[PDB]
Parts: C-alpha cells; structure tokens; sequence
C-alpha cells in the first residue's frame, strides 16, 4: 500500500529542531522516484544508498525525522560538520546511512513581523550524540554562581526562538527539513 | 570556567537575541521612512526604544566581565562595544530632552517652509526644489533668497535647540568618560591593545591639519580658476581677491562644486563627459542606472545583489502618494536582507552616487561572516571610502565608453583628460576645505573653545579663512546656519567624509597596480580585474575585527593616512591650473566682504 510519505511532506506544521518529529513508516510500499524528481527540493543528498538502487530494494523499517531550520544550517545536517545545530541540537551517526531532504519554507513558515514559535537549543553542557533528541529546559550555568533555575548572571535559557520575517535574505530563511534512514518495506 | 569563556558564551546569547531586535527595530525604521506617517514615526520609536533598552541590559553585564584577562583580540573589541556605557547615563527624561530635540530635527528639515513672497500660496521645502535653484539658476538675486530664506527661517529656529544639544551631549563628557562630544566621535579611529598600531584620538586632529596643507596648492589654485570663470558670468558681484559667495557654489551649503562644471568647464567644444545630456538621450530609468551598476561589480566578481535588494529596495522617488526620505542611503538590515533607499534621478551625479551605495552594499555583505559587532567596517572613512573607490573608477573616460553613454569614438585627447579631471576635482577637492572647516569649527564647539557669543560669527571668519568662501549678508548669533545641513542637524560625523577621501586614492593606486595598468591612476578602470576585486573582498570581510591601521597596511603599503596618492591623481590638473592662473591672483582676502559697499 502507499507509504504514507504525504502526511510527512505536505504536513500543516513542522516540529522544531530541538524536538524532531519521528513518525515510523513500516510494511507499506514507497515510491521514492516522487522524491528525487519532485524538482521542489533544494537540497536532496543521500550519503549512504543511491536513490536508484533503493527504488526496489526492500527494507526492515522507515521512520523520518522532520524539522524546521535555517538555511545557513541546513550544511550542518550533515556527517560531520559541526556547528551549533548538529551540536547541541540533531547529530547524524556519520555512519548513516539514508537521506536528507530540504526545501524552503519562506512561502508558509514566515510571516510579517516575524514567526518565532521554533526553538533551537543554543547551550548544552556536553555535545549530543548520535539521534538523541535533548529537550531539558535547565539553565546552562556558564561560570561559578549557580542559577537556581532562574536567569541571571552567567545563566541563559539554553532555548532561543527562531526569527523569521519574510524579508530576510536566504540564508536566513526558514528552510523545512525531513531526515529518511533506513535499517538493516519494498518499492 | 575562564573568564574569556564566560565573556564568548555572553557574547554568543548577544548575536542571536540582538540580530533580530536590530532587524525589527531597523525594519520600522525603514518603514517610517518609506511612508512618512504619525503611525510609522511611533513604530520606529517604540521599537527602536526596546533596541536601546535591550542594549542597557547587556551592557551593564558585559562590565561584569573585565577587559583584562581576555586574550582573543576579537573578544576584547566586541567587549568594548557592548561595555561602552553610551547614552544612558543622562537620567530619565534628561535622554528623552535629547530624543525628543533630535527627533524635532528630523521633522524640521523634513517640514521645513521657506515661502516665496510674491505668492504666499507658493512655499517651498529643501526638497530637489531648492535644491534645483542652487544648482542650475544664475540669477545672483534668486540664489541669494534661497540661501538666506532658509537658515533665516529655519535656521534660528534650530539655534536654541543646537544650543542646548551641545550643553546636554556634553553632559555625557566625564559620564562616559570622554572629555568632549568631539573626543567621542574621534574614538571610531581609536585602535588600542595593539603595539606598534595603537592610534590614539589626539593623533586624527595633528594627521588631519598636515594632509590639509599639502591639499592647499590645489585647492587655492581651483578657487582662484572658478573665480575667473564666475566673474565673467556675474559681473560686479565677484572681485578678483574676495572669498567666493556661498550661494553661487553648487550646493545650498557648498559642499560640492560638481554642479558648477557647466560654467567652469574648461574647453567646452570636446565631448561632454557629463553625460546626464546623454543618458537623457539614452532614456536610462533609474532600473537601468543601478542594473548597470549591479553589472559593474559582478563583473570585477561580487554576485549579484540578491533578489531581496531588488525586491524591496527602493529606488525611485514614490510620487504624491507616498512622503518618503530622498537622501542616499545605503541601508543594511542584518538578518541577509540588504537594501538601498535613494530618491534617484536621471542624472550623471545620481549615476556615480548609485555606484557608490552600492559597493557599500556589498562591503555590509562581505563581512557578513562576522561576530554581531565587528561588522561595521573597521572605521567610519571606510565604509564611505570603499563605494567612492569604484565611483572614481565608473567616471573614467574609458569605463564611460563601455557603458554605452560616450560615443564609441572616445577623443583620447589632452584636454579631455582635463575635463575628466577638473569636473573630478570640483566633487572631491572642494569638500574637503568644507569638510575640515566644519568640523573644525563642530570639535572647537564641544570643547567649548567658542562661546554661544561668539559662535556662528566665528564660523564665517572660519569659512572665510579655510575655505575661502565669504557670506552675502551679515548674520546675528541668532541666526543657526551650521544647522542647515542635514549631518549637522542629525548628529552625523562629517570628517567621515573626508578620510574616505584620502583613503579613495590610496587604495585605488594599489588596485590599479594589482591589475597591472601601464599609466597614470586617472586611466584606471577596476573592470574585469578579478585580482584586484579579490584584494578588496579579501579585506572586505575583515570589518572591524582587525585594526584600521593594520588593514590599510596589507591593502596599501602606508599604516596611515597619507595624501600622495590624491596628489598624483591629480598632478596633471595642479600643474595645468598653475600654468593658466599666472596672471590671476592665487588666494583670497579675509576682510573683503560682498555687504562693505
Ligand atoms: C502606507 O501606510 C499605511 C499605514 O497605515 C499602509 O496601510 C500602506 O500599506 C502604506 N503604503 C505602502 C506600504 O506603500
Ligand atoms: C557606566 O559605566 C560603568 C563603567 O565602570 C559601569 O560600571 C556602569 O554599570 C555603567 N552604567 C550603567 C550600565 O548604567
Ligand atoms: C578565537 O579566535 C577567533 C579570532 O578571530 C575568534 O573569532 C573565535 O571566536 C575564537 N575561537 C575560540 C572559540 O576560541
Ligand atoms: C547575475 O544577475 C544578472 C542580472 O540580470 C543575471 O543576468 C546573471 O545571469 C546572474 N549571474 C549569476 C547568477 O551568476
Ligand atoms: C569588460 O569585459 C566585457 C566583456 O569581456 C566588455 O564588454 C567590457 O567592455 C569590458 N570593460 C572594459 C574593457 O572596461
Ligand atoms: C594640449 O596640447 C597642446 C599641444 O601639445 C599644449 O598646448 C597643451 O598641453 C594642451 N593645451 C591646452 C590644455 O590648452
Ligand atoms: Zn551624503
């Protein structure tokens, strides 16, 4: 039957970064020729499986990670390129094996005066591991004076919203993201 | 927990929450000045009142973390930036005093009436229409009324209300620290913490007074060549040794000579390279003029001005519908978005002030790649300094030929080149004089050197003395014409706008080399030189990170200002104006007056 890849692309709403939706995609038959010659997406690279080979090739299970970030950090979801989102944020296993597909958001995730409803954690006491999804909202104590939980000196919230306003140039606009892998669902 | 690394985690939560406070607060701002409207001035206040307000917050926190004790010479500069106390030290409605008398400011120029007698209907503002009578009437009795209805007018008005911007901006002199309003806007030059580089404030005034003189020879010379040429057409009014009248100059003010080509020209039968007569005859809207310029740069290798510039800039004048500011600015919002906002008009000048906004454009995008604060150019003069290096460029007579504006038979002739140069040096070596003067005179005032009785009188003997440019009528200190130009009223540096001029030159004798161009500077074209436009945005992107002096150095061979290279751009002009003016008299009189008879 017809993986359910529509409600995960044409989805209303796309979750912040730093609470990357997962929805599992199981024992369902899965056209990816759609993806790779939509011609909507930007950024299509997949690391480990050439999409043509994965076109019949069966599967053990799906899921896709779907997120909403800047187009400047759309090079960090990436094996290995550091940086503040695949640092504190969403890290690949740089073993992975599977996709990632990004388009721009601009036309639906910005709005005059600007959208700040997605997150992104900016400070985290030690770097994320591979697909661990980290949503402690404790105050990253930065010197010698403990925070208490409150703001303060050397005490930020670890979590800052994103700013988009339609005006902003590319590499500021809202970029939305779906991360596919794949473990080891036919086409 | 090193106390640098507890100065970068701080400066990290700054970049991110103080790029979008800026964006909003500077997206109002270009807003109100778009559709001039009670409701957008509001916008642009309030949320330019949370920018200050989320600026004193971080501010007081960045003096927690000391100066000392951090090493990373970015670190410390970001550090001062924020840790500058800046105008919050005058208590409460002390500030709101001086925003609400800048603000008047802003809507005095914008409302200021003169009105013509003859029919009380027909009142004028300083829009291009003013404007328009100092630069193409020559009746002496028409310019004289603009000049004198306005700062009579509109300029007393001001005189109480620059009477006390002194006195309350001087109120932060010793409350952040520096001894006078002129030290502070000295400080932009100010580099510290590095040896060899460290350039003290004191050093500007003595660096400044000596290029000056060197610039005399020409300038004496200009004055005395415009003399001869304004006496004949305005007989009586000029003597042979008298200061120059104000009005009879190009501007309200003077500050360009640009517009007296036409009466100064010196052969007159070769082809014009003003060519505002030919772009008229080419039909160049104001889409053509700056998608020529967008042409320019990509072609010497920055792309192309991205959609959102041409998407939301605006570049032409909105019509009755929509009141907007006219004056030339190249805007930079943060955030990617990039724009420039310039009433443009089919004319030669709005031709080469295209040109200029434009490579500041792409100056604000080359430093993109910077910490929030270090990306501002690494000091005032540059930021003015890198547009006006290609302006010199786009003028060139063989650049003009490529454009489609000078017919393809390009007379290389000795005279042409003297008619390129002399409407060059009209634009850029009669500011100058008028630069220093001004400044000199704002500088002497903050420190208190002339008292409010004797002010403005001292600024026409000034004037009369530096630049050589006298008034037509005598003016009470309840008069205010230093108040008449739009930097003085908006509390804008001015001398900005001449150490860019020397700069212009030095820099463009290090491009030319670096294209290898067998000849003098003035037949220097930066096109299709992909390794002089790789020398500029590899320095481009340094903004402020490095000190001034230090980036001058790996750009041009001198640490510092030097007026050299302005010389021999100009060398065949000084030795030709020498040659004609023998028999006129060099210089002028500081006592002759036009009101005396
Ligand atoms: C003029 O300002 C008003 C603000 O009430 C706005 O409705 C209108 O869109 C503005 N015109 C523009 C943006 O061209
Ligand atoms: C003014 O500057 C001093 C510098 O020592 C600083 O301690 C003080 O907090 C500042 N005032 C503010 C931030 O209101
Ligand atoms: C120190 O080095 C550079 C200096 O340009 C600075 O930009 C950077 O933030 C610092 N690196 C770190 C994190 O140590
Ligand atoms: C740059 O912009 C011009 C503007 O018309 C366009 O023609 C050109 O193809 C662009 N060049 C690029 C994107 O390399
Ligand atoms: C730069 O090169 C282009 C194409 O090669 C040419 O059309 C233009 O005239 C050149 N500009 C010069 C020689 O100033
Ligand atoms: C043009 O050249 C002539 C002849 O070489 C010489 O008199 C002078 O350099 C120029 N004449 C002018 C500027 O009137
Ligand atoms: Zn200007």
């Amino acid at each position: 039957n017809l993986c359910p890849f529509g409600e995960v692309f044409n989805a209303t709403r796309f979750a912040s970064v730093y609470a990357w939706n997962r929805k599992r995609i199981s024992n369902c038959v899965a056209d990816y020729s759609v993806l790779y010659n939509s011609a909507s997406f930007s950024t299509f690279k997949c690391y480990g499986v050439s999409p043509t080979k994965l076109n019949d090739l069966c599967f053990t299970n799906v899921y896709a990670d779907s997120f909403v970030i800047r187009g400047d950090e759309v090079r960090q979801i990436a094996p290995g390129q550091t940086g503040k989102i695949a640092d504190y944020n969403y890290k690949l296993p740089d073993d992975f094996t599977g996709c990632v597909i990004a388009w721009n958001s601009n036309n639906l995730d910005s709005k005059v005066g600007g959208n700040y409803n997605y997150l992104y954690r900016l400070f985290r006491k030690s770097n994320l591991k591979p697909f661990e999804r980290d949503i402690s909202t404790e105050i990253y104590q930065a010197g010698s004076t403990p925070c208490n939980g409150v703001e303060g000196f050397n005490c930020y919230f670890p979590l800052q919203s994103y700013g988009f306003q339609p005006t902003n140039g590319v590499g500021y606009q809202p970029y939305r993201v779906v991360v596919l892998s794949f473990e080891l669902v036919c086409g | 927990s090193t106390i640098e690394e507890q100065a970068k985690t701080f400066l990290d939560k700054f970049n991110h929450e103080a790029e979008d406070l800026f964006y909003q607060s500077s997206l109002a701002s270009w807003n109100y000045n778009t559709n001039i409207t009670e409701e957008n001035v509001q916008n642009m206040n309030n949320a330019g009142d949370k920018w200050s307000a989320f600026l004193k917050e971080q501010s007081t926190f960045a003096q927690y973390y000391p100066l000392q004790e951090i090493q990373n010479l970015t670190v410390k500069l970001q550090l001062q930036a924020l840790q500058q106390n800046g105008s919050s030290v005058l208590s409460e409605d002390k500030s709101k005093r001086l925003n609400t008398i800048l603000n008047t400011m802003s809507t005095i120029y914008s409302t200021g009436k003169v009105c013509n007698p003859d029919n009380p209907q027909e009142c004028l503002l300083l829009e291009p229409g003013l404007n328009e009578i100092m630069a193409n009437s020559l009746d002496y009795n028409e310019r004289l009324w603009a000049w004198e209805s306005w700062r009579s007018e509109v300029g007393k008005q001001l005189r109480p209300l620059y009477e006390e911007y002194v006195v309350l901006k001087n109120e932060m002199a010793r409350a952040n620290h520096y001894e006078d309003y002129g030290d502070y806007w000295r400080g932009d030059y100010e580099v510290n913490g590095v040896d060899g580089y460290d350039y003290s404030r004191g050093q500007l005034i003595e660096d400044v007074e000596h290029t000056f003189e060197e610039i005399k020879p020409l300038y004496e010379h200009l004055h005395a060549y415009v003399r001869a040429k304004l006496m004949n057409a305005y007989p009586s009014y000029i003597s042979p040794i008298g200061c120059l009248p104000a009005h009879l100059l190009g501007d309200m003010w003077g500050r360009f000579w640009t517009n007296l080509y036409s009466l100064t020209v010196p052969f007159g039968q070769k082809p014009n390279i003003d060519v505002t007569d030919a772009m008229v005859d080419q039909a160049w809207d104001a889409q053509r003029i700056f998608k020529e310029a967008e042409k320019f740069f990509v072609s010497v290798g920055l792309p192309n001005m991205t959609y959102g510039f041409w998407e939301n800039s605006m570049l032409t004048d909105p019509g009755n519908v929509q009141k907007a500011v006219c004056h030339p600015t190249a805007w930079d919002l943060g955030k990617g978005d990039f724009r420039i906002l310039m009433c443009t008009k089919v004319t030669m000048d709005d031709f080469l002030t295209a040109h200029a906004e434009m490579g500041a454009i792409q100056y604000d995008m080359a430093y993109a790649a910077q910490p929030f604060l270090l990306r501002n150019g690494a000091n005032e003069g540059f930021h003015e300094a890198v547009g006006e290096i290609m302006s010199l460029s786009a003028a060139t007579p063989k650049h003009l030929k490529s454009i489609g504006l000078l017919s393809p038979d390009f007379q290389e002739d000795n005279e042409t080149e003297i008619n390129f140069l002399l409407k060059q040096a009209l634009t850029i070596v009669g500011t100058l004089p008028f630069t220093y003067m001004l400044e000199k005179w704002r500088w002497m005032v903050f420190k208190g050197e002339i008292p409010k009785d004797q002010w403005m009188k001292k600024w026409w003997e000034m004037k009369r003395e530096i630049v050589g440019v006298v008034e037509p009528v005598p003016h009470d200190e309840t008069y205010c014409d230093p108040a008449s130009l739009f930097h003085v009223s908006n509390d804008y540096s001015f001398i900005r706008y001449y150490t860019r001029t020397l700069y212009q030159f030095q820099f463009q004798e290090a491009l030319c080399q670096a294209a290898k161009h067998e000849g003098p500077l003035h037949k220097c074209d930066i096109s299709n030189s992909t390794e002089a436009g790789q020398k500029l945005f590899n320095m481009l992107r340094l903004g402020k990170s490095e000190p001034w002096t230090l980036a001058l150095e790996n750009v041009v061979g001198a640490k510092n200002m030097n007026v050299r290279p302005l010389l021999n751009y100009f060398e065949p002009l000084f030795t030709w104006l020498k040659d004609q003016n023998k028999n006129s008299f060099v210089g002028w009189s500081t006592d002759w007056s036009p009101y005396a008879d």
